[PDB]
């Protein structure tokens, strides 16, 4: 459902 | 009809006052599903709709992980984006982000998205390819090269075309008594005298759900859209929406104009006019 | 950058006294995301207030709605007082049941 959100 | 997943995630910092305060927030085109906000008394992942209470404590807990999985991610992003813009560790900083995927009736792929920001304004964002980005100020431009060479961009595509339009269905299932549904928009006219012998009319729309509707004020058969005023269709606390627009006619002749409702709900746009 | 909420103020139902309903107070287009808000009944807080369907805009500007149920008077006012760091003064939004 909700994503792996990755580093800026 | 087509559906879609939007994820609205938001991270602010907060110096002097702890740690970040994260939140999450879910939708199925317009009513909300479920969230999770890093300042409750127990931050779990937690439904906003009856249908999500047909999941079971699994889902719930890979969800509340995940999240407090992304927690630390943007906490460390924060901190990261005060090095690319050389700004004060004393500042409080927002880093918004939207992500989801939309469908055709088919139930197949139609549009997949993911955007940053931060502070307000644009950061990154994944071109509609699916595979390249576009960063807007040259600190977004780092970013873009951290994803190139870790291939981010790849690594999302999986997650929107899989893991994405795949959720929205079983949600679009679990709940289509309540997601495909249309509720209808009950209208009328309200009346507002003004100087100068002038008159304000609004046109009310209520009760609606999808939230999209077109409003007009016609007069002879051509709107004055320009010369009208309406307000950002709202939620109205129960899971449907409403709208109002108004326009200033003279007085006395306010019969000669006419309000247009166009909704889903209803095969014929709605007309009304004012009612003595 | 800086944008002042826009605090709409309206029930669910055209108010009819005695009737059940719900009101609500739309908050939009602001930021920074912290905000106060609170629902007032006669000058008073009301406490069974919800907050929900949060969201931002294609301008990324933040929207919250906070809504309660309530039964409608003559007399009875509610208003939403919104408090948020574009105003040196809490800006309140009265209902306007002839609106």
């Amino acid at each position: 459902a909700v994503y792996n959100f990755a580093t800026m | 009809g087509p559906h879609s997943l939007r994820y609205f995630v938001t991270a602010v910092s907060r110096p002097g006052l702890g740690e970040p305060r994260y939140m999450e927030v879910g939708y199925v085109d317009d009513t909300e599903f479920v969230r999770f906000d890093s300042d409750a008394e127990n931050p779990r992942y937690e439904p906003r709709a009856r249908w999500m209470e047909q999941e079971g404590p699994e889902y719930w807990e890979r969800e509340t992980q995940k999240a407090k999985g992304n927690e630390q991610s943007f906490r460390v992003d924060l901190r990261t984006l005060l090095g690319y813009y050389n700004q004060s560790k004393g500042g409080s900083h927002t880093i918004q982000v939207i992500s989801g995927c939309e469908v055709g009736s088919d139930g197949r792929l139609l549009r997949g998205y993911q955007q940053y920001a931060y502070d307000g304004c644009d950061y990154i964002a994944l071109n509609e390819d699916l595979k390249t980005w576009t960063a807007a100020d040259m600190a977004a431009l780092i970013t873009k090269h951290k994803w190139e060479q870790a291939g981010e961009a790849e690594r999302l595509r999986a997650y929107l075309e899989g893991t994405c339009v795949e959720w929205l269905r079983r949600y679009l299932k679990n709940g289509n008594a309540t997601l495909l549904r249309t509720d209808s928009p009950k209208a009328h006219v309200t009346h507002h005298s003004r100087p100068e012998d002038k008159v304000t009319l609004r046109c009310w729309a209520l009760g609606f759900y999808p939230a999209d509707i077109t409003l007009t004020w016609q007069l002879n058969g051509e709107e004055l859209i320009q010369d009208m005023e309406l307000v950002e269709t709202r939620p109205a606390g129960d899971g449907t929406f409403q709208k109002w627009a108004s326009v200033v006619v003279p007085l006395g002749k306010e019969q000669y104009y006419t309000c247009h409702v166009y909704h889903q709900g209803l095969p014929e746009p709605l007309t009304l006019r004012w009612e003595p | 950058i800086q944008k002042t909420p826009q605090i709409q103020v309206y029930s669910r139902h055209p108010p009819e006294n005695g009737k059940p309903n719900i009101l609500n107070c739309y908050v939009t287009q602001f930021h920074p995301p912290h905000i106060e808000i609170q629902m007032l009944k006669n000058g008073k807080k009301i406490p069974k207030v919800e907050m929900s369907d949060m969201s931002f805009s294609k301008d990324w500007s933040f929207y919250i709605l906070a809504h309660t149920e309530f039964t409608p008077t003559e007399t009875d006012t509610y208003a939403c007082r919104v408090k948020h760091d574009s105003m040196a003064e809490p800006k309140t939004v009265y209902w306007d049941r002839d609106m």
